């Protein structure tokens, strides 16, 4: 069991920026992956970012690529999502989620598949409006 | 007469168990089996049958008996039943609606979990369509989940289709590892798998 506490977010004008934090507490695995997802009104929850417990293997949806950057604290079990150049379509509830990494044939894979995530956070509201 | 004992201990007391996506099947033949020393064991979390009572099975003979064994999560064992859906039943191990046999499971947290995570048990997360009853899939092709097609490389909409459970002894009971054994009673060939009741 691990627990995920989201922090950050709120209301911002178009062109603004934000930084989401997700603190990971409890019995963590040796190798896992943290993913950022978001759910906009009238749409299904979508993946936004994925990062390894190492801090690497970052991947992003082509809809936030170049604007969002996922990272990890080097002295803490906290994962950040820096969101730049926000547009009104970025308005959603953002969720942090944890999943085990996949070990197969001597190789590790760090993915954040929606249906596979093992632990979810409560989510935090992010509104980009004028 | 003289007959070999069906090697059920090689199935139930094995130190190693297969992943559910690559579920292991053992074909048992030419032997005698007491199906109630199995049923009358305090071992099992789950012992349901969809054919005939274990007491009735020590009467019948079958040409072949299959022992399918694998490991899944606790809250996943309910999927190993006819007419169930879910990641396991749809993509890893599927029982037919006309299933004639028994599903047996027990908690194996003490043996299949370790501190830091046991990544060796995997299940198939993605598949274009559901498995047909008793089919097995060990493919590892990249699954494209979005509009973008991937040419064999893992992307954001393109996943490795397998997923490690990450079993830890501190997990909740539903996320803990359970070993499952599915016995299928096939009747085709000579019926050389029987009970001790004839
Ligand atoms: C697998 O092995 C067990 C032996 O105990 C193991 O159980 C596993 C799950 C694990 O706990 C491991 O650490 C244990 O070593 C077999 O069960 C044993 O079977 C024998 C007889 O075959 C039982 O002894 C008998 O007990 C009865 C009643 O007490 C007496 O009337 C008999 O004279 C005889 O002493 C023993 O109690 C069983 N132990 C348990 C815990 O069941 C089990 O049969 C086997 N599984 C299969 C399918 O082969």
């Amino acid at each position: 069991q691990v627990q995920l506490q989201e922090s950050g977010g709120g209301l911002v004008q178009p062109g603004g920026s934000l930084r989401l934090s997700c603190a990971v507490s409890g019995f963590t695995l040796d190798y896992y992956a943290i993913g950022w997802f978001r759910q906009a009104p009238g749409k299904e929850r979508e993946g936004v970012s994925c990062i390894s417990s190492s801090g690497g293997n970052t991947k992003y949806a082509d809809s936030v690529k170049g604007r969002f950057t996922a990272s990890r604290d080097n002295a803490k079990n906290t994962f950040y999502l820096q969101m730049n150049s926000l547009k009104p379509e970025d308005t959603a509830v953002y969720y942090c989620a944890a999943i085990a990494a996949t070990y197969y044939s001597g190789s590790y894979y760090f993915q954040c598949p929606h249906d596979g995530m093992d632990y979810w956070g409560k989510g935090t509201q992010v509104t980009v409006s004028s | 007469n003289i007959t070999n004992l069906c090697p059920f201990g090689e199935v139930f007391n094995a130190t190693r168990f297969a992943s559910v996506y690559a579920w292991n099947r053992k074909r048992i033949s030419n032997c005698v089996a007491d199906y109630s020393v199995l049923y009358n064991s305090a071992s099992f979390s789950t012992f349901k049958c969809y054919g005939v009572s274990p007491t009735k099975l020590n009467d019948l003979c079958f040409t072949n008996v299959y022992a399918d064994s694998f490991v899944i999560r606790g809250d996943e064992v309910r999927q190993i039943a006819p007419g169930q859906t879910g990641k396991i039943a749809d993509y890893n191990y599927k029982l037919p609606d006309d299933f004639t046999g028994c599903v047996i499971a027990w908690n194996s947290n003490n043996l299949d979990s370790k501190v830091g995570g046991n990544y060796n048990y995997l299940y198939r997360l993605f598949r274009k369509s559901n498995l047909k009853p008793f089919e097995r899939d060990i493919s590892t092709e990249i699954y494209q989940a979005g509009s973008t097609p991937c040419n064999g490389v893992e992307g954001f909409n393109c996943y490795f289709p397998l997923q490690s459970y990450g079993f830890q002894p501190t997990n909740g009971v539903g996320y803990q590892p359970y070993r499952v054994v599915v016995l299928s009673f096939e009747l085709l060939a000579p019926a050389t798998v029987c009970g001790p009741g004839s």
